[PDB]
Protein backbone atom coordinates (compact mmCIF):
# COMPACT_ATOMS: atom_id res chain seq x y z
CA UNK A 1 0.00 0.00 0.00
CA UNK A 2 3.02 2.28 0.11
CA UNK A 3 3.96 1.98 -3.62
CA UNK A 4 3.52 5.15 -5.61
CA UNK A 5 4.50 6.60 -8.96
CA UNK A 6 5.67 10.14 -9.76
CA UNK A 7 3.24 12.30 -11.79
CA UNK A 8 5.91 14.87 -12.70
CA UNK A 9 9.63 15.41 -12.56
CA UNK A 10 10.69 17.31 -9.44
CA UNK A 11 14.21 18.67 -9.03
CA UNK A 12 15.34 18.80 -5.40
CA UNK A 13 15.47 22.29 -3.89
CA UNK A 14 17.71 21.27 -1.06
CA UNK A 15 16.49 21.05 2.52
CA UNK A 16 16.19 17.26 2.41
CA UNK A 17 14.04 17.16 -0.67
CA UNK A 18 14.48 14.31 -3.17
CA UNK A 19 14.60 14.58 -6.98
CA UNK A 20 12.12 12.27 -8.71
CA UNK A 21 11.30 11.51 -12.35
CA UNK A 22 7.84 11.17 -13.92
CA UNK A 23 6.78 7.54 -14.15
CA UNK A 24 9.30 6.24 -11.59
CA UNK A 25 8.15 4.32 -8.50
CA UNK A 26 8.64 5.31 -4.89
CA UNK A 27 7.68 4.13 -1.41
CA UNK A 28 6.02 6.56 0.96
CA UNK A 29 6.96 6.92 4.63
CA UNK A 30 4.59 9.74 5.55
CA UNK A 31 3.68 13.40 5.30
CA UNK A 32 4.32 16.69 7.02
CA UNK A 33 1.87 18.52 9.26
CA UNK A 34 -0.05 20.24 6.47
CA UNK A 35 0.05 17.25 4.16
CA UNK A 36 1.75 19.31 1.43
CA UNK A 37 5.04 17.40 1.59
CA UNK A 38 5.59 13.64 1.44
CA UNK A 39 8.64 11.73 2.71
CA UNK A 40 9.55 9.08 0.16
CA UNK A 41 12.20 6.51 -0.77
CA UNK A 42 13.45 5.71 -4.24
CA UNK A 43 16.52 3.98 -5.64
CA UNK A 44 18.19 7.38 -5.44
CA UNK A 45 17.68 7.97 -1.71
CA UNK A 46 15.16 9.40 0.70
CA UNK A 47 13.60 12.79 1.16
CA UNK A 48 10.65 15.10 0.75
CA UNK A 49 8.63 15.51 -2.45
CA UNK A 50 5.35 17.35 -3.10
CA UNK A 51 2.41 15.18 -2.00
CA UNK A 52 0.42 15.91 -5.14
CA UNK A 53 3.36 14.97 -7.38
CA UNK A 54 2.83 11.27 -6.66
CA UNK A 55 0.01 8.70 -6.79
CA UNK A 56 -0.51 5.06 -5.78
CA UNK A 57 0.28 2.21 -8.13
CA UNK A 58 -0.68 -1.44 -7.64
CA UNK B 1 9.91 18.73 5.85
CA UNK B 2 10.68 22.12 4.35
CA UNK B 3 9.01 25.09 6.01
CA UNK B 4 8.16 26.52 2.58
CA UNK B 5 5.33 25.08 0.48
CA UNK B 6 6.14 22.83 -2.48
CA UNK B 7 5.72 24.01 -6.05
CA UNK B 8 2.22 23.72 -7.46
CA UNK B 9 1.57 21.00 -10.04
CA UNK B 10 2.34 22.03 -13.61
Amino acid sequence: PNLFVALYDFVASGDNTLSITKGEKLRVLGYNQTGEWCEAQTKNGQGWVPSNYITPVN
Amino acid sequence: APTYSPPLPP
